DNA sequence: CACAGGATGTATATATCTGACACGTGCCTGGAGACTAGGGAGTAATCCCCTTGGCGGTTAAAACGCGGGGGACAGCGCGTACGTGCGTTTAAGCGGTGCTAGAGCTGTCTACGACCAATTGAGCGGCCTCGGCACCGGGATTCTCCAGGGCGGCCG
DNA sequence: GGCCGCCCTGGAGAATCCCGGTGCCGAGGCCGCTCAATTGGTCGTAGACAGCTCTAGCACCGCTTAAACGCACGTACGCGCTGTCCCCCGCGTTTTAACCGCCAAGGGGATTACTCCCTAGTCTCCAGGCACGTGTCAGATATATACATCCTGTGG
């Protein structure tokens, strides 16, 4: 089972993250990733780099476990990993007061929100996460991950639910009959998504180094090349290369955005001549939200995404 | 020398001759004849008593005989055989 | 004693099937305590005539075949053909009748 | 001579069912027919036999004569003409 | 060779054995198989020949009364050949089953 | 006042307060008691009646009473049936 | 006169149908010359015992349907339930009765 | 008093026909099954009918009784609980 | 937008509610003015007790629901889910009734 | 796809048994004559109950209409299953014999059931009377159905 | 720029179930009382039982051959799938006639006497039908066709 408070005091590692600046229950939960669950109050355990961890918030620290395979005391390279995955190095305080300086209505929201953070996930895990996370409910996607990792990834140990696995191998993903096997799990047409989006990756993109690469490179380019792999719309890109590329210009737009800039901001396409879903609509939205609040508007995205989830 | 066992024999061959003169029966075809004789009197007969029961009547006459009949034989033989019968009861009663 | 000719109670009736037979069988019928004096008449009557009509049914049948005894088969085609004696018959099985020729429309070739 | 019969339904041959289906009017029968159609003859000779062995009983007799199949026959409503009366 | 098609054949018997009048089944496994009824009922019984030629003739009426139900039913389903459920259909239908 | 009619009521009513000591019955219900014992009584003495007929015999005993349940009744019915009988005949000559 | 205590042949056999009363119906219904003594018995145990099994059938119907006293409906559903007595009754018609529930397969929703 | 009756048959509605499907276990039912049904009752009774007019004459009665309908319904083999 | 029953729903519901009850289904005055019809036919100026036209009616009923089971039968039996009148009629024929 | 010819049943003609049916005969048992008696049923008079007929208010149910969605019906393809024909094998069919279990009739007589006079109590009918059931009101639970959900590629 | 691919929760709305008070009328119990069930004999015959006869059923055998059985080949057909279109269901609105209660009239169903004639019951007598022989001719069998029918290639 998930360990608890008073299960292990010897097998826990703090780092420093205050309460104001991280809250994991407006974080995780909110549709940034598809494999972690909820089973004691304010624990969350998923399965990142063939390691298990669990996390829980205290007041001003954070508490962090790991399942691999019998030892304590988790390296300080693992810490240094979980840090650039949460970005400890990066301060809201002074994004939050600035956003408030230049809009209320932030302030406003963020009146009760304070701590909603974004991640830095491993680009091929994020990418396959959210391959299968368009038009659906956010426990449907938690649920396809799921079954995916036990279908196609390696498994570690039965935490007396329901094993826990390694992320899917790139090579496992890539191979024929892919995609009838992931719909017989249930992933819909999604599944032949995943199949046109692992061979190219090695077939006509370049193998892992092509993806690896993008990390580093230009804001555009590298949204394109996303673009280019097949099911990979501008929503997804855009969450992979603020969640997996490091690149917070990037500021996802979808219908909960689209309703929350309808009613609150009153925000209309000018330049577009619809209200639907578009690319022309999607980019001049990130132009206003960019011009708005700055080149870290993901974060205010992610804080907007997660109030609206929570009402 | 055993016991006698009545039927149907001469008078149906007699009313055969009467209808068809130059026509016969075989012996098979004579058992149905005296099988079919015999469940038409079993039917009337216990229309007839269940007649009689119902309205409290401990007697089998004519008028009990020509209801079962009406109510047995179905089309124009019901309206033929209550004629036939009526002719019959009349001519005895006659002589 | 000589006393008055005998006459059957068929021959008073002009009747062919036997009056006092039938008086009988309803008396050991135990169908009822008393049976009326016309009622063996009114029987034998409707026996007849149902015997005249059935054997005239078959006798024809027999004739369109070309042959001159009646067997279970012509009674079983005459029964059959005519409708208020296979109405009166109709939970009946005649031994050695057959059945009538009757094949569906759909069955035929064309 | 104490023997024992077993097995006798298959007396009723492929054929024999043909025929029969033939007489009532079927051109095309199915393989599973058969069985259904022994089935059914069983279940109305259990039938009949049954009914015609009590009267049997009745009479204290140990032979099954033409008159109580006859009778059995009209208990269930299938009179049959031709052997007796 | 000259095969006839698959169903001249038929029309052929059904008509022979719609004229005709003798029994259809074969006399000595009816036999037998009335016998074998007959044991479970009551043993060491013993038949008449008319008896049994009775129990043949019944058998052989209802069995051509079935056959008849039945290719109503299998015509009913816009269908020329009979099937197992036809049979419990018109058995369903004439109240047997 | 009128002439009085006989029905089963009593004895229905009896044997449903040996069976179910705290349960009821209606009119109707009570009506259609009466008309299934009418219907049965009718069926088994036209059997028995049938019988003694065939086997040549002017009196019905219980002999035929029981081959006439035996003849009706379908199934472990006629065997508590023939059972509930030969018990009641054994009591009757016992006392 | 002093003859000894009159005792009912129903009390004699331990039944509670009318032996005296079967005995007079037989007599009187025309169905042999005579009627043996242990023959009411006989046909008054077999109509008890039916009564009772159909009667038990009732009630435990009314139980099921909570309800205290049994109703036509009730009779119907033990009729209808049990295959012995839905065969001796096949052709039975019972006013106020209705049918059993019996929704066939093809027809439910899927 | 005389009063003579025609066209009744039409008092068997089609809501009724429907009815009598719905206890029978009728999902769906066709526009020609009505008339078709109407004249199936109407043959019914006048099977029955008839010969409880019968018994009503051999009585020398007026009157159908309930007891004349049970009788008529024995001979067809239907016969029918709760009247006698 | 008005709520709408799919086609089909509350013909099951009108099933289960006829099916446990026990009531008359047909109207109590046309069917005694169809019964004075047709005995007018055999005798004229009869009468008629309440008891006879209630039995009737329940005999009717009874032969209605029962043809109208092995039509459905006939009609399923016919890959359908709608009686029609050869239904009815193959079961009238199978009954013996035609 | 219409048609003439080849091959296969099929009905028609004719001789030739043969055994099943139609006719003649003896007799005996079941039906007819004649007479009596007693009860079942026909007939008249009466009570009164149940049916028929009329009427009006209420409103539940039937009739009409409209939209549409689900089912009926026709067409098409295919692949297994059943018809058809031939060679083998099986055991049904026929007649012949032999034995005997049991159906079938007969004679005794005994116990069982019909019948009758005398009682008497069980059960039918009439009348309370109270409790089970029909019903209404209101709320909770359940069942059905459709719209919208961090969308995306496409043919208009 | 709708739009459907695939489908899966979440409410909205309607139907149904549950609980409790109301009230009402019919099921059940009681009570007198009349007729049918029970007692106690008596007598007549129904059938149970023993005995004998002789019929038909059972068992076996040989041996002819019709029929069943197995097998191979081919094609008609059942069954699944798809598309169209039409008609039956669901729902709302308007009409109508069923239903309920009331009243009154009288038709005839049911009961009671009274009588008479019609059928069961006896005895006697005789002839109609049943069992038994027996002859002969209608039907079954076998052979020999003349024609109806089915199936297929060649020809256009």
């Amino acid at each position: 089972g998930h360990r608890t408070l008073a299960s292990t005091p010897a097998l826990w590692a703090s780092i420093p993250c205050p309460r104001s600046e991280l809250r994991l229950d407006l974080v995780l939960p909110s549709g940034q990733s598809f494999r972690w669950r909820e089973q004691s109050p304010a624990h969350w355990s998923g399965v990142l780099a063939d390691q298990v961890w669990t996390l829980t918030q205290t007041e001003e620290q954070l508490h962090c476990t790991v399942y691999r395979s019998q030892a304590s005391r988790p390296t300080p390279d693992e810490l240094e990993a979980v840090r650039k995955y949460f970005q400890l190095d990066v301060t809201l305080a002074q994004l939050y007061h600035h956003w408030g300086s230049v809009d209320s209505h932030f302030q406003e929201v963020a009146q009760k929100f304070q701590g909603v953070r974004l991640l830095r996930q491993d680009p091929i895990e994020c990418l396959f996460s959210f391959i299968c996370s368009s038009n659906n409910n956010i426990a449907r996607i938690t649920g396809m991950v799921e079954r995916l990792c036990q279908a196609f990834g390696p498994r570690l140990i039965q935490l007396d639910d329901v094993t826990y696995h390694g992320f899917p191998s790139l090579q496992a993903l890539a191979g024929p009959e892919v995609e009838a096997h992931l719909r017989k799990l249930g992933l819909g047409y999604r599944a032949r998504y995943v199949s046109a989006s692992a061979r190219a990756i090695l077939e006509e993109q370049g193998g892992l180094a092509w993806l690896q690469q993008l990390r580093e490179s230009s804001y555009e380019e590298a949204h394109k090349a996303l673009c280019i792999l097949p099911g990979v719309g501008t929503q997804v890109a855009d969450c992979i290369c603020l969640m997996a590329l490091d690149k917070p210009q990037a500021v996802p737009v979808d219908v909960h955005m689209w309703h929350i800039a309808q009613r609150d901001y009153s925000w209309h396409p000018t330049t577009s001549q619809a209200k639907g879903p578009s690319p022309q609509t999607n980019k001049e939205l990130g132009n206003f939200f960019r011009s708005l609040w700055g080149p870290y508007a993901g974060w205010a995205q992610a804080v907007l995404f997660s109030a609206d989830l929570r009402q | 020398r055993k016991t006698r066992k009545e039927s149907y024999a001469i008078y149906v061959y007699k009313v055969l001759k009467q209808v068809h003169p130059d026509t016969g029966i075989s012996s098979k075809a004579m058992s149905i004849m005296n099988s079919f004789v015999n469940d038409v009197f079993e039917r009337i007969a216990g229309e007839a008593s269940r007649l009689a029961h119902y309205n409290k009547r401990s007697t089998i006459t004519s008028r009990e005989i020509q209801t079962a009949v009406r109510l047995l034989l179905p089309g124009e033989l019901a309206k033929h055989a209550v004629s036939e019968g009526t002719k019959a009861v009349t001519k005895y009663t006659s002589a | 004693k000589t006393r008055a000719k005998a006459k059957t109670r068929s021959s008073r009736a002009g009747l062919q099937f036997p009056v006092g037979r039938v008086h009988r069988l309803l008396r050991k019928g135990n169908y009822a305590e008393r049976v009326g004096a016309g009622a063996p008449v009114y029987l034998a009557a409707v026996l007849e005539y149902l015997t005249a009509e059935i054997l005239e049914l078959a006798g024809n049948a027999a004739r369109d075949n070309k042959k001159t005894r009646i067997i279970p088969r012509h009674l079983q085609l005459a029964v059959r053909n005519d409708e208020e004696l296979n109405k009166l018959l109709g939970r009946v099985t005649i031994a050695q009748g057959g059945v009538l020729p009757n094949i569906q429309s759909v069955l035929l070739p064309k | 001579h104490r023997k024992v019969l077993r097995d006798n339904i298959q007396g009723i041959t492929k054929p024999a069912i043909r025929r029969l289906a033939r007489r009532g009017g079927v051109k095309r029968i199915s393989g599973l027919i058969y069985e259904e159609t022994r089935g059914v003859l069983k279940v109305f000779l259990e039938n009949v036999i049954r009914d015609a062995v009590t009267y049997t009983e009745h009479a204290k007799r140990k032979t099954v004569t033409a008159m109580d199949v006859v009778y059995a026959l009209k208990r269930q409503g299938r009179t049959l003409y031709g052997f007796g009366g | 060779p000259h095969r006839y098609r698959p169903g001249t054949v038929a029309l052929r018997e059904i008509r022979r054995y719609q004229k005709s009048t003798e029994l259809l089944i074969r006399k000595l496994p009816f036999q037998r198989l009335v016998r074998e009824i007959a044991q479970d009922f009551k043993t060491d019984l013993r038949f008449q020949s008319s008896a049994v030629m009775a129990l043949q003739e019944a058998s052989e009426a209802y069995l051509v009364a079935l056959f008849e139900d039945t290719n109503l039913c299998a015509i009913h389903a816009k269908r020329v050949t009979i099937m197992p459920k036809d049979i419990q259909l018109a058995r369903r239908i004439r109240g047997e089953r």
